[PDB]
């Protein structure tokens, strides 16, 4: 997640792993999905849980 | 004029392979030389003008 002055640019990417310890070793490019034009100011965040 | 993306030449068909969300294309040099149609999809090479 970025903090643009208009745009977000969320980025994503989905990849199987099996080290299953931590984060596991390798390369992999991170994919746009979509650019929301949302000018506001962003200085907090905090995620959601189920 | 693909949005925004102003300049001269032949629009020949290319053989490159974009990705889902790669619309424009630039040589080593930063010259615009290959985009797709935000229309159809469909590549375009950018050969300059004679």
């Amino acid at each position: 997640f970025k903090n643009i002055d208009g745009y977000f640019k969320i980025y994503s990417k989905h990849t199987p792993i099996n080290l299953e310890r931590d984060l596991p070793q390798g390369f992999s490019a991170l994919e746009p999905l979509v650019d929301l034009p949302i000018g506001i100011n962003i200085t907090r965040f905090q995620t959601l849980l189920a | 004029n693909f949005n925004g993306l102003t300049g001269t030449g032949v629009l020949t068909e290319s053989n490159k392979k974009f990705l889902p969300f790669q619309q424009f294309g630039r040589d080593i040099a930063d010259t615009t030389d290959a985009v797709r149609d935000p229309q159809t999809l469909e590549i375009l090479d950018i050969t300059p003008c004679s």
